[PDB]
């Protein structure tokens, strides 16, 4: 089934992605204000080590709202 | 393993203060919530050369030496020096800025930094029409309208769009939904992509476009039935975005300090933001580069009076950028020695610059191996500001914060490194 | 090929610099020239080519590279470094800022290498002091 | 009357030499002269260190003309804020040749630097060869500058002639390149060969007189048609000119420019 | 110790001295008569063949001068009707230095005469005249009252399509659930309304009120308009032709030309090829479309008031079908008796 | 000087420049008509096995008519 993918070789770090996501944005005020988290956090993604970094992809409803903020195509949503 | 939070990160001027640093052994082996940029600085890449001591180059071959001696004949060079030019200063710590002002003064040098080849263009323009600006608190929970002009913040600096656009603020609740986003730039940058507006402009014509806002926004006609290969009818429906803001930001970069007009590039910018406030509330903020550039030129401007381009020589502090710029000495041959620290000219100057640094004593703060260093006579590593070494920076809309000291060096801090070069310049003379 | 050169920043660039002005991922992501597809096949080379660059002020060989920001007809790309600033005009115009951006080049196909970055400098003729 | 000072070779390190004027020269000996400071970096050091010196003492700095025959190009602010006399240098100059000046007369037989006239309040420059950027210009930061005095390139000027002009008259007899009369207030620019952009930008008062081609102009300006046999500030211009007013992105713009109609049609 | 310097297509010999000369060449102003060649004393002075210089692309100048014969004496430069040579000393050009014989010309517009028609500006074969006019505003030349009631509006949009002069605005969008509208506002531009009342008729909810007073209050609000501008006759692109005398409607242009003379065609020997007719510099010459069909016309037709027998033509013309005559050249006082030989002898 | 030059190897000897030509116009009344000329007569330039042949090079006047008619530049008016 379609699911969240990260290709990071491509990735800048930015954290758009991050930001936008409505379930990080709810579980963390921080990022919902557009900070990384410094709080303890189960969110879906973040940035770590300069990349995207899936952590909690059951918690991805697939509304393709990260896509849109990624301008080079480093977060997706495809089969598998 | 350990997590330091709250770190703050040592790049760009967009000056992050939210990094987690993994810190192993003492050493910094990973990070979180920082760019692949600040990464790359929190962490060495191997087989990247990291000077351990200074070296000092013997006509054509570098030999180690110790701190002493390459401090010793660096403070020689520029005590017997006519002209000696300070120049760098924007990835260190104001502390050390401090002490380099008073080293310069002492020395009878010009100190400048890289606002001469990156926003002092902007400099120049806001000491003769003004300079209206806010924090980036103002812009994340007010703005309505946000515009990058000429930068490209998705590569230069990474996480600018997620912390002011992207975020839920106070009364923008929606993030990026409560927001027009603009960008000015010749190219489709993937800052471009993310715009709702793309004015793809002819290059160098920015000056131009700006006359013409300006002429519309005031109420007159526009001349010219296209201006920067932009349509008329849409110069006038971009003024009416930027009027009927209700709080629009001005976010500019090299693309228009580096172009034909240079400061008066700025200078109409700033001016149309200012008028603007007739209509509706409008603010700017130059995207300063590196992450205390902008610190320099406050310790500079307090401690002197005048932000950078600075000449002792005469005592009395003076200041004519065109004439005491880094660029315009080495160019015209006027500096007889140079001291670099925390900066690559090597790299990122032009080749005319380049050729007379290739006739003059060089002295290099620098830690890593760089185009400097490669045309540098003596190098004195220093310990790493943000990493090893603490101080205050400023972000690039003036808000300081104080850089940590995650891990240790044994290492000179670049300050450390700059009082005893002012002890041993006073000894000579 | 009469193009108009732009410089300035790319992630890749920033990440060598960061990384390591020695290493070769400096050259990889520094010495190159960003290219509209269409501007690379009317001068016939394709990605990995090298390219002699030539303005009224000097001259560097770059590798060709497929710009994935687009250019406007006639316009390339080098990123930030010392290769660029071979060519790029010095001048001021008595505002201490050379002008990085936007300068008239030559741009033509050639099978000489790319300097690295030590080499590179040696051509400014360092002398000892 | 006539003081020779004959430059010997100039330093790489430039020489700052205000004191080199009438007014200082006045009243003093030939050895005195060779004792008046000038700067070199960041050495206070004597004139007589870099020219050698002849010539009749004068105690008035109206009868006073300091004649440096040889090339100065590396001596900056020569002439500034001389209220009288003469000086003609035979040969280039650096920066600032006459800036601040009240009265007098510099002729200076080749190039001048940047800002030459600088500032300027009374008095006439004149440069046979080519000028640099700012000609007639203000300081940085100050809203005031030139406001009076005449400055005539013979040959070609470099950018921002005349910024934030104040009063005065600049006279170019051959090309400039971008941005001429940036923020002027009043005056006189009158530019006899082209421009290549940008001409009156931002200005909200004063004349400038194009008579060759300017590539580019700004759409801020108003057109009013063409004017002949113009006359401005006792100056007589032939011919007819193209006529525009701004610029209109300043507020309350009375400038106006005039392009001279055989080489301007595209605007 | 002369000197030729090659610009482009133009051409400068020089002289240096006591007295500075220098000749200039301005290819673009050449029409290719060939008097420069036939004028110089020392022959030094080669014009290429007229229609091919005219007619066809050539990376040569349209005349070649030679630098070791030239004295630099400036008959050529006198003689030019089209002001492409230029001589000048101690760098003043002839022109107004009253030693030097001159060739009496003029072109004038009386502006007080001049209505700013601006057919001469079209009529000037050379492009040598600018003409500017100003109207009124369209709103200075109409009157009345128009005002549009937004909440009886239902924002059809037939006064928007309907209005001629595109003077109605209306603030479209898609609506959505907090704003279920499909237009926010809508304004007349009184700057472009011209007041004929279509919107009105065609308002389906009478919502828009609209009064024309131009027939009763037009003698007092509306004023009478009153065009100004100005001329100006480029002196070096005019060559005296007086096609704006000819064409002007009230008599304002006036032009006084430097030969007297007569242009004689040979019908049956012209073939039509249309050199003459491309090369002729004041367009004299010109091939009448007939009228209505059967009709003949004359194979080459002229009008001589426009020629100033410069020669082009007839130097043009392969199998010499036209040729002309040239009975006086007028010029200030003639001192000099080389200059009065050089003068008579392009004389025919 | 300028001359006339025929370039035959281009040539596709549709005869526009010999009908042009107004030399050869006045000197045969069939080449003034569109006809190639039956009649001996002495031209400027014929087709003559299938190209074009310039047999008159002195009666040329330089005009620029014939070069005007050519499509694909096989006559020319240039040095020599
Ligand atoms: N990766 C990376 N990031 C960095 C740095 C780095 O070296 N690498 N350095 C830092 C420093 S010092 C600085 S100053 C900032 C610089 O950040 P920016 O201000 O973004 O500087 P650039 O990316 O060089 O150029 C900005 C844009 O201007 C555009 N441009 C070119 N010509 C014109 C023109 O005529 N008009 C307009 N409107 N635009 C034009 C270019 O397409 C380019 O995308 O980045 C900082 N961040
Ligand atoms: N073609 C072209 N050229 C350009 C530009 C362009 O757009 N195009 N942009 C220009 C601009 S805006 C700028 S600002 C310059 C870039 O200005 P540079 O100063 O050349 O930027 P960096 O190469 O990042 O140099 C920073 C150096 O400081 C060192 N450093 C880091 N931390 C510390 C510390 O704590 N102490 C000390 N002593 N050193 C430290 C790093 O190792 C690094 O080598 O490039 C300019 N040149
Ligand atoms: S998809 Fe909707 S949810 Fe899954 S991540 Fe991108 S945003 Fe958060
Ligand atoms: S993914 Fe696209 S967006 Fe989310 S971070 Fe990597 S880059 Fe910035
Ligand atoms: S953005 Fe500039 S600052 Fe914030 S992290 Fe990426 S780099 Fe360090
Ligand atoms: S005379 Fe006839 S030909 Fe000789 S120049 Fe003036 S125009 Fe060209
Ligand atoms: S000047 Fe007297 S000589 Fe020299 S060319 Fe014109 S005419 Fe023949
Ligand atoms: S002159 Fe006679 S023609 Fe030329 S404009 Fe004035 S009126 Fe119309
Ligand atoms: S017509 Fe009557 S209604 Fe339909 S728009 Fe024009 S006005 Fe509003
Ligand atoms: S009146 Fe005639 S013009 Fe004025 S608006 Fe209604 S329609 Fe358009
Ligand atoms: S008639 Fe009544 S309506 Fe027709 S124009 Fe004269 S006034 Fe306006
Ligand atoms: S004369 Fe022939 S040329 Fe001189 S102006 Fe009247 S028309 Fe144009
Ligand atoms: S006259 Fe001589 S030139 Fe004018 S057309 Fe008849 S032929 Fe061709
Ligand atoms: S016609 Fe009268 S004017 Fe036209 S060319 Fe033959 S001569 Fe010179
Ligand atoms: S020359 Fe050009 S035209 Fe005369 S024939 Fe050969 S092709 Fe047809
Ligand atoms: S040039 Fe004029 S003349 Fe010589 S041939 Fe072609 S046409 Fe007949
Ligand atoms: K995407
Ligand atoms: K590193
Ligand atoms: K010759
Ligand atoms: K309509
Ligand atoms: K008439
Ligand atoms: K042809
Ligand atoms: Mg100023
Ligand atoms: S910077
Ligand atoms: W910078």
């Amino acid at each position: 089934a379609i699911g969240l993918k990260a290709y990071p070789e491509l990735c800048h770090g930015c954290g758009n992605c991050v930001i936008a996501c409505p379930v990080n944005a709810l579980r963390s005020p921080e990022v919902a204000g557009g900070k990384g988290p410094t709080d303890d956090v189960e969110i879906i993604m973040i940035v770590e080590d300069g990349v995207v970094n899936i952590k909690n992809p059951d918690l991805c409803g697939k509304c393709g709202t990260c896509v849109e903020s990624c301008p080079v195509d480093a977060i997706r949503l495809e089969e598998l | 393993m350990e997590y330091v939070k709250n770190v703050v990160c040592p790049f760009c001027g967009t000056l992050c203060d939210d990094i987690i640093c993994k810190v192993e052994g003492n050493e910094i082996v990973g990070t979180i919530n920082a760019c692949r940029i600040g990464h790359s600085k929190f962490v060495h890449a191997e087989g990247a050369m990291r000077y351990k001591k200074p070296l000092i180059r013997k006509n054509g071959e570098f030999v180690e030496v110790s701190y002493d001696e390459a401090i010793d004949k660096a403070a020689k060079i520029l005590a017997e020096s006519k002209r000696p030019l300070m120049y760098g200063w924007s990835c260190t710590e104001c502390e050390a800025q401090a002490v380099g002002v008073e080293l310069a003064e002492e020395a009878g040098a010009v100190i400048d930094n890289t606002a001469s080849v990156c926003h002092g263009p902007s400099v120049l323009a806001l000491q003769d029409v003004g300079y209206p600006i806010c924090t980036f608190g103002e812009v994340k929970n007010r703005a309505d309208v946000v515009v990058y002009w000429g930068c490209n913040p998705m590569h230069a600096h990474p996480r600018h769009m997620s912390r002011n656009v992207f975020a839920r603020g106070f009364f923008r609740e929606r993030g990026r939904s409560d927001r027009t986003l603009i960008v000015v730039d010749p190219r489709k940058t993937d800052s471009a992509k993310l715009a709702d507006i793309h004015l793809q402009l002819d290059f160098d014509r920015d000056y131009e476009l700006l006359d013409a806002m300006r002429a519309c926004l005031l109420g007159h006609e526009i001349l010219y039935d296209e201006v920067a290969g932009v349509p008329r009818e849409q110069i006038e429906e971009a003024v009416e975005v930027l009027k009927n803001a209700q709080f629009g930001i001005l976010f500019f970069g090299m693309g228009i300090t580096h172009s034909r007009g240079k400061h008066r590039n700025i200078d109409t910018a700033i001016m149309m933001v200012q008028d603007l406030n007739d209509y509706a509330k409008w603010t700017l903020i130059p995207m300063r580069g590196h992450y205390n550039v902008t610190g320099f030129n406050q310790v500079c401007t307090w401690e002197s009076g005048y932000p950078y381009c600075v000449d002792f020589s005469g005592g009395e502090p003076r200041y004519n950028p065109g004439e005491t710029g880094a660029n315009d000495l080495l160019q015209n041959r006027e500096a007889d020695a140079m001291m670099v620290i925390a900066s690559d000219p090597g790299a990122h100057f032009p080749q005319r610059a380049l050729e007379r640094m290739a006739e003059i004593p060089v002295i290099a703060i620098e830690p890593h191996r760089t185009p400097t260093t490669e045309m540098a006579d003596i190098i004195i590593p220093p310990a790493i500001v943000g990493m090893e070494a603490e101080g205050t920076a400023y972000r690039m809309e003036g808000v300081p914060i104080r850089m940590k000291k995650v891990v240790d060096s044994d290492l000179l801090s670049d300050r450390e490194i700059l009082e005893r070069l002012l002890e041993k310049v006073r000894e000579y003379k | 090929m009469r193009v108009i050169l732009n410089t300035g920043r790319t992630i890749w660039q920033g990440q060598a610099i960061e990384s390591g002005k020695d290493l070769k991922m400096y050259v990889d992501a520094a010495a190159i020239i960003q290219m509209n597809p269409e501007m690379m096949k009317q001068l016939g080379i394709a990605e990995g080519d090298n390219v002699k660059v030539i303005s009224e002020y000097g001259d560097v060989v770059v590798k060709a590279v497929e710009a994935k920001e687009p250019l406007p007809e006639g316009m390339v790309y080098i990123p930030m470094g010392p290769w660029a600033n071979r060519v790029i005009r010095p001048y001021t115009d008595s505002t201490a800022t050379p002008s990085f951006k936007n300068i008239p080049v030559e741009i033509i196909p050639t099978d000489e290498e790319v300097l690295d970055m030590p080499t590179l400098m040696k051509v400014y003729g360092k002398v000892g002091q | 009357s006539e003081i020779i000072l004959t430059p010997k070779e100039q330093p790489e390190v430039p020489l700052e030499a205000p004191n080199i004027k009438p007014d200082v020269f006045a009243g003093k000996s030939i050895e005195e002269i060779k004792n008046i400071q000038i700067m070199h970096g960041n050495e206070v050091v004597k004139l007589g260190d870099f020219f050698e010196v002849s010539g009749e003492p004068a105690d008035a700095p109206e009868d006073i003309k300091i004649i440096i025959d040889g090339d100065v190009y590396n001596t900056k602010r020569i002439g500034q804020e001389m209220t009288a006399g003469e000086i003609i240098v035979r040969g280039n100059v650096n920066m600032y040749v006459g800036a601040g000046m009240k009265g007098g007369k510099i002729t200076v037989e080749g190039n001048a630097g940047s800002w030459a006239g600088q500032d300027m309040r009374g008095g006439e420059i004149e440069i046979l060869g080519d000028a640099g950027d700012y000609v007639g210009s203000s300081y940085r930061g100050d809203w005031r500058g030139m406001s009076g005095g005449t400055i005539t390139v013979h040959g070609n000027a470099d950018n921002e002639i005349g910024e934030y002009m104040n009063g005065g008259k600049i006279i170019i007899k051959g090309d400039v390149n971008i941005m001429p009369g940036i923020h002027m207030n009043n005056g006189l620019i009158i530019i006899e060969g082209n421009v290549v952009a940008r001409a009156g930008g931002e200005m909200a008062g004063g004349t400038i007189v194009v008579k060759g081609m300017m590539q580019e102009f700004l759409a801020g300006f108003k057109y009013l048609g063409v004017e002949k046999d113009i006359e401005v500030d006792g100056e007589e211009l032939p011919g007819a000119f193209y006529k525009f007013e701004g610029d209109h992105a300043i507020k309350g713009a009375k400038g106006i420019v005039y392009a001279a109609v055989g080489c301007n049609g595209h605007i | 110790e002369t000197t030729e310097v090659i610009e482009g297509k133009n051409i400068t010999v020089e002289r240096t001295g006591e007295e500075n000369r220098r000749l200039i060449f301005q290819d673009c102003l050449c029409a290719v008569c060939g008097l420069c060649g036939e004028i110089c004393p020392v022959s030094a002075i080669e014009v290429n063949p007229t229609g091919a210089m005219v007619r066809t692309e050539q990376e040569k100048s349209k005349i070649a001068i030679d630098e070791n014969k030239c004295v630099l004496c400036g008959m050529c430069s006198s003689i030019c009707p089209f002001q492409a040579l230029d001589l000048q000393i101690d760098g003043t050009s002839i022109k107004e230095l009253a030693e030097y014989p001159k060739i009496i010309k003029s072109a004038e517009i009386d502006d007080e005469t001049c209505i700013q028609c601006k057919a001469c500006e079209t009529a000037c074969p050379q492009d040598a005249i600018t003409i500017t006019r100003e109207l009124p505003e369209r709103k200075d030349l109409v009157t009345g009252e128009i005002e549009i009631d937004k909440d009886t509006c239902i924002y059809c949009g037939m006064c928007e399509e309907m209005c001629p002069v595109d003077a109605i605005e209306i603030d479209h969008q898609t609506p959505s659930s907090a704003s279920p509208v499909v237009a926010t506002d809508i304004r007349v531009d009184e700057d472009k309304c011209v007041h004929c009342g279509i919107c009105k008729r065609i308002c389906p909810v009478d919502a828009i009120m609209q009064v024309c007073r131009i027939c009763p209050y037009g003698e007092y609000e509306i004023k009478t308009p009153e065009v100004t501008g100005t001329s100006y006759i480029d002196p070096e692109l005019c060559v005296n032709c007086g096609w704006c005398q000819e064409i002007c409607p009230v008599d304002a242009a006036t032009v006084t030309k430097p030969f007297e003379g007569e242009l004689i065609i040979d019908q049956d020997t012209c073939q039509a090829c249309e050199t003459c007719v491309m090369v002729c510099p004041c367009n004299v010459l010109s091939f009448p479309k007939p009228e209505k069909p059967g009709e003949k016309t004359t194979k080459l037709h002229k009008d001589e008031r426009f020629c100033i027998y410069c020669g082009a033509c007839e130097r043009s013309c392969p199998v010499t079908a036209i040729t002309v005559k040239r009975n006086r050249i007028n010029t200030t006082p003639i001192r000099s008796k080389a200059w009065k030989n050089a003068f008579d002898s392009l004389l025919k």
